[PDB]
């Protein structure tokens, strides 16, 4: 925002009666571009997790697995992003503006596919120094092993675990394209400061207690000695709205950033290796996860165990 | 207090590869924390295989991994090259080996035979 | 453009990054003024200029439309006591255009020549006359007692409430009478109102203005028939109907307007404006920078050298090939001292390596090596009282 | 809370004189419901584990 | 109810959940007046009505209770010049009680 073109909007004499308020409106500046750049940090932070920009090998031969799902396409993405990224329904006029970001939705979804290609290449090592290559089957039997399951018991159900994971990649795909509200907790984000901007631009059309709602009608019929006095009005009043503004951004900006160290740990302790800690990530026990782009944050699909059809034993 | 107290097993949570300590340190109006750590170096390329047929039964290692320089299969630790011959010792066994893919054929010794002699 | 960041940032020397050192807009010329058709001077002798005005309890009223009106040939005269307009400045009147005129006129003391206005309380002001919590367009009271020194009369009603009974209202007539006689407290005074409306309806009457020629697809400041704006005006493929004068979409601002003396539809839109941002490579280093305008196609403005990215537009920097790290971030995949100049490529993630995957084949360390890593972490600000 | 009853007090006058203030009050009364739906969704996160 | 959710939305349609659309009070009705008993008129024509005014050295005054008032028989003649009440409506004074 630019708050001498909000509130005034080139209107030398706005412009002078407003600059005896001492300096609202560079605080006000440095506050909105503080947030601004604090969201390419937060972005940073979540995706930049890697060193090297992996790649995927075109020999498929992945113990039986099928990533053709989650693995990028030559067109641009993956198809579980484009399918994300069609699930969200998402100006410049007078003072505004809208500034671009960083890193290119293409750079975000080539940091989720370098990501993705090292979790199946190399498993736990490419987050601690150099990719050490392990067949995908014996990265799994590591993983089982880890959750407490001895790998002979992977080994000898290769078959139906693959099958299943292909199943369950499947229904992810199909509660994806079909259930509707599905990204609830990004287009919450979008509406809310949609909505906090349609209120600020609607905020222009009130007296405040003055003749009009608009400057250079009061400035075409009225004489600066009384003119100074309704002009006072709407520029306090207006100063109030743009304050309010800046602060629920502020307000917004340190929960946004909150969530952002909330994934950025879950990406490091979720993708880069295997966590113990209950319920963190997925219902049951954990052994991997892939990460997604999405239009404004990020998707995790983690893959856990669990056990089913249990009896009944006697026990010393 | 879960990295000088202790040693934490999360992932580039105090460090940038395997957490061994971590020292604190005061600062103007903060804090500098100086993690020590263990990162692998001169890696090297083996041939490995999931289990190993013996005399119709499927043995699989105990705490390492499989691997061969060509010739001959030895076990290692999965973080480090310290290779030793493949025992009874150390590969348990369950089942018939007809039905892990990619077993190779190899021969498990047992310190137990050759003292009988 | 260096200079203005010495300023913004109250310094002699800045560092690395990107500031936002103030915004731009093409100021707009030649100014046009587009009023109606019809231009005949009002018949304002014939309000002024009379001498039967009614009484305070039948003050008249007429209506006057369908012509211009010259104000300065009545403001700026010594031939009235007190002119005071309210809510509109006397010397601006030939600039604004109204939709009616009511003039109404009575003649009452000269001591109570104060009671017409609102927020006056008195005699006449709650039992004959009133002004409601709003603006009429002037008071205009002369002393007319020459040609006036009984036959004027005088008696809770609102503002522009009319009292034509005069009956006894426990029986006494409330009504009362003025004397005509030169013998200061009685002087009668001739006195008349204008009233005005803004913004409701087409405007007929207003001053001698010239109505300028028209122009189109330019920044242009108009003072379109009292409506004052600046903006590129263009053509609508949208149409308005027979009882639509302008339009907007949202905050007040007119958004369409149509012609007074053509019937025809334009659309108004602001013209390019927008920030401007220089990217510096710090003054330790050298004193050259590259600037760039946010939301800008360069069509419109020095342009050296220039670059046309999805953040703006970019003059001062050259636009090179192969990536590489990223210096100086400017948005939307593009990064920016290299050779003597200033380069903005677009910024590359890392190395591009494939490991070796094989289903038969692993990698195991032979070798380590322990590091020591340092991480500062903030735990008070100071206490301030 | 409600703005129009605890700034003015059941006052057409004061409430006519309010209206001109833009939605300050329907942006107050946004923000507190938004904060009371978050305290409901803070327990039903921590208990219903 | 559901034209004042459409209402307070800024749609014509809403999706589920539960909305705050208004307040609500019951309005009264029957509104009353208490003043005192005591109703004799008190002599401001004993104030106005002399010509003993003592001048500006020991300008004179007095003081008046224990009565109904009549503030209309003086403001509403003419026979004043200047009625400009310091924070208080003159046509105001037959609601005030002093």
């Amino acid at each position: 925002v630019d708050c001498t073109m909000y509130i005034c909007g080139d209107s030398t004499e706005c412009s002078n009666l407003l600059l005896q308020y001492g300096s609202f409106c560079t605080q006000l500046n440095r506050a909105l571009t503080g947030i601004a750049v604090e969201q390419d940090k937060n972005t940073q932070e979540v995706f930049a997790q890697v060193k090297q920009i992996y790649k995927t090998p075109p020999i498929k031969d992945f113990g039986g697995f099928n990533f053709s799902q989650i693995l990028p396409d030559p067109s641009k993405r993956s198809f579980i992003e484009d399918l994300l990224f069609n699930k969200v329904t998402l100006q410049k006029f007078n003072g505004l503006t809208v500034l671009p970001p960083l890193l290119t939705d293409e750079m975000i979804a080539q940091y989720t596919s370098a990501l993705l290609a090292g979790t199946i290449t190399s498993g736990w090592t490419f987050g601690a120094g150099a990719a050490l290559q392990i067949p995908f089957a014996m990265q799994m039997a590591y993983r089982f092993n880890g959750i407490g399951v001895t790998q002979n018991v992977l080994y000898e159900n290769q078959k139906l675990i693959a099958n299943q994971f292909n199943s369950a990649i499947g229904k992810i795909q199909d509660s994806l394209s079909s259930t509707a509200s599905a990204l609830g907790k990004l287009q919450d984000v979008v509406n809310q400061n949609a909505q906090a901007l349609n209120t600020l631009v609607k905020q222009l059309s009130s007296n405040f207690g003055a003749i009009s709602s608009v400057l250079n009608d009061i400035l075409s019929r009225l004489d600066p000695p009384e003119a100074e006095v309704q002009i006072d009005r709407l520029i306090t009043g207006r100063l109030q709205s743009l304050q309010t503004y800046v602060t629920q951004q502020l307000i917004r900006a340190a929960e946004i950033r909150a969530s952002a160290n909330l994934a950025a740990t879950k990406m490091s302790e979720c993708v880069l290796g295997q966590s113990k800690r209950v319920d963190f990530c997925g219902k049951g026990y954990h052994l991997m996860s892939f990460p997604q782009s999405a239009p404004h944050g990020v998707v995790f699909l983690h893959v856990t165990y669990v056990p089913a059809q249990e009896k009944n034993f006697t026990t010393a | 207090s879960e990295c000088v107290l202790g040693q934490s097993k999360r992932v580039d949570f105090c460090g940038k590869g395997y957490h061994l300590m971590s020292f604190p340190q005061s600062a103007p109006h903060g804090v500098v924390f100086l993690h020590v750590t263990y990162v692998p170096a001169q890696e090297k390329n083996f041939t490995t295989a999931p289990a190993i047929c013996h005399d119709g039964k499927a043995h699989f290692p105990r705490e390492g991994v499989f691997v061969s320089n060509g010739t001959h299969w030895f076990v290692t630790q999965r973080n480090f090259y310290e290779p030793q011959i493949i025992t009874t010792d150390n590969t348990f066994v369950s089942g018939n080996c007809d039905v892990v893919i990619g077993i190779v054929n190899n021969t498990v010794y047992d310190p137990l035979q050759p003292e009988l002699d | 453009p260096l200079s203005e960041t010495k300023c913004t940032l109250k310094s002699f020397t800045v560092e690395k990054g990107i500031y936002q050192t103030s915004n731009f807009r093409v100021q707009p010329t030649e100014s046009i003024v587009r009023f109606p058709n019809i231009t005949n001077l009002c018949p304002f002798g014939e309000v002024f200029n009379a001498t039967r005005f009614a009484s305070v309890y039948a003050w008249n009223r007429k209506r006057i439309s369908n012509c211009v009106a010259d104000y300065s040939v009545l403001y700026n005269s010594a031939s009235f006591s007190t002119f005071k307009c309210y809510g509109v400045s006397p010397t601006k009147l030939n600039d604004l255009c109204f939709t009616n005129v009511y003039a109404d006129s009575f003649v009452i003391r000269g001591d109570e020549v104060r009671q017409i206005a609102p927020g006056q309380t008195g005699k006449i002001a709650d039992y004959n006359y009133k002004l409601p919590d709003d603006f009429t367009g002037c008071v205009i009271a002369w002393n007319s007692n020459n040609l006036d020194s009984y036959n004027y009369l005088y008696r809770n009603l609102k503002p522009f409430e009319r009292d034509i009974s005069t009956e006894i209202y426990n029986c006494y007539f409330p009504l009362q009478s003025y004397g005509f006689q030169p013998t200061v407290g009685y002087q009668p005074y001739r006195v008349v109102v204008l009233s005005f409306e803004l913004l409701h309806a087409p405007a007929t009457v207003c001053g001698p203005k010239k109505s300028t020629n028209l122009v189109k697809n330019k920044c242009v400041n108009f003072n379109f028939n009292g409506l004052t704006g600046t903006g590129v005006l263009t053509e609508s493929n949208k149409k308005f109907l027979p009882f639509q004068q302008f339009g907007r979409d949202i905050a007040d601002t007119t958004d369409a307007v149509r012609d007074p003396q053509t019937l025809e539809i334009l659309d108004i839109t602001p013209c390019s404006f927008g920030g401007v941002s220089v990217i510096t490579p710090g003054t330790n280093t050298s004193n050259q920078v590259a600037v760039l305008y946010q939301d800008v196609n360069c069509t419109e403005v020095t342009g050296s050298n220039v670059f046309q990215t999805r953040a703006g537009c970019l003059i001062g920097a050259e636009h090179v090939n192969n990536s590489y790290e990223c210096d100086i971030p400017i948005g939307a995949g593009i990064c920016a001292v290299a050779s003597q100049s200033i380069i903005a490529y677009t910024m590359s993630l890392g190395a591009e390596n494939s490991v070796a995957y094989s289903n038969n084949s692993i990698a195991i360390p032979t070798n380590f090596t322990i590091s020591v890593t340092t991480e500062i972490l903030p735990v008070s600000m100071t206490k301030t009282s």
